[PDB]
């Protein structure tokens, strides 16, 4: 087998508000034979229903299960600050079991923010090492959805650039922040540099260069 | 009272071979018998003697929930004067039985890859068993893969019998 498919994909809601989650499967399942879980970043998950309407031993009454046949819900009426993480909805019906893809609760109470964007060129202890990795960094922004491109002068550098996903941060704007890696000769055989980002409309750009 | 337990015997975190099967009692305790009927999780709900939806109307002295894991065709066995493996040395009702008998698919709960073996049954006996007997004393093995067929898949059973004693009635209905 059975597929899951949860919706959406994310929510951003403020601590206060309603936040409902759907839960689709691909074949039947009996009321008695479903799971619904947390998880916080960089930890064990949590459990928060089973049986489709049975909380868990402890859970809030804020947290509510619900549903039937291939479709169900999970609301949590009162949103907190501990509500925020990735939830899992997971079934037990037949073999084999089977997980659904995983919805973030994101805290939206953020108006839209633009990102600081700062850049930094190679290190000279690296460049002596016959590498030069140039990092481009934005935070402090949301949403986390955004954009970055590179320009080796005044023409877009292709490959050799790895950036960091959105990791959110405690204040619950999110940081991201983009490597190239390149040889020291082309480094060094281009006038200067730059780093395009594009968020939520305003294209910002910012430059080095070998002096 | 509370509910009489049937939650409890009628989904157990999986149940007991069919020739050692088990003798479950319930009293002392009210019971919604519409909570059973009305559901359509079954591929099977027969009733002997009484219509099963005049039951909330009904007191009785004890209710015995007897309950066992078979095959799959053989759930037409599980009746009076039936002819069978089963019916005759493993599991027999009386010609005159009061009660009723509920069956259902457990293909996803009672197989295994390679086949699931640890549920049993009574192969050969000298003579075929008396109403509601067990013999514990060979035997034969079911070998449950869920690749089988609808007739060859495991089907989890159970059979309610309703006692009239002249004696305090502590099973009634709403």
């Amino acid at each position: 087998e059975i597929v899951l498919t949860q919706s959406p994909g994310t929510l951003s809601l403020s601590p206060g508000e309603r936040a409902t989650l759907s839960c689709r499967a691909s074949q039947s399942v009996g009321n008695i034979y479903l799971a619904w879980y947390q998880q916080k970043p960089g930890q064990a998950p949590r459990l928060l229903i089973y049986g489709a309407s049975t909380r868990a031993t402890g859970i809030p009454d804020r947290f509510s299960g619900s549903g039937s046949g291939t479709d169900f819900t999970l609301t949590i009426s009162r949103l907190e600050p501990e509500d925020f993480a990735v939830y899992y909805c997971q079934q037990y019906g037949d073999s084999l079991w089977t997980f659904g893809q995983g919805t973030k609760v994101e805290i939206k109470g953020q108006p839209k923010a633009n990102p600081t964007v700062t850049l930094f060129p190679p290190s000279s202890e690296e460049l002596q090492a016959n590498k030069a990795t140039l990092v481009c960094l934005i935070d402090n922004f949301y949403p986390g959805a955004v954009t970055v491109a590179w320009k080796a002068d005044g023409s877009p550098v292709k490959a050799g650039v790895e950036t960091t996903k959105p990791s959110k941060q405690s204040n619950n704007k999110y940081a991201a922040s983009s490597y190239l890696s390149l040889t020291p000769e082309q480094w060094k055989s281009h006038r200067s540099y730059s780093c395009q980002v594009t968020h939520e409309g305003s294209t910002v750009e910012k430059t080095v260069a070998p002096t | 009272t509370n509910l009489c337990p049937f939650g409890e015997v009628f989904n157990a975190t999986r149940f007991a071979s069919v020739y050692a099967w088990n003798r479950k009692r319930i009293s002392n305790c009210v019971a919604d018998y519409s909570v059973l009927y009305n559901s359509a999780s079954f591929s099977t709900f027969k009733c002997y003697g009484v219509s099963p939806t005049k039951l909330n109307d009904l007191c009785f002295t004890n209710v015995y929930a007897d309950s066992f894991v078979i095959r799959g065709d053989e759930v037409r066995q599980i009746a009076p004067g039936q002819t069978g493996k089963i019916a005759d040395y493993n599991y027999k009702l009386p010609d005159d039985f009061t009660g009723c008998v509920i069956a259902w698919n457990s293909n996803n709960l009672d197989s295994k890859v390679g086949g699931n073996y640890n549920y049993l049954y009574r192969l050969f006996r000298k003579s075929n068993l008396k109403p509601f007997e067990r013999d514990i004393s060979p035997l034969q093995s079911y070998g449950f893969q869920p690749t089988n067929g609808v007739g060859y898949q495991p089907y989890r059973v159970v059979v309610l019998s309703f006692e009239l004693l002249h004696a305090p009635a502590t099973v009634c209905g709403p």
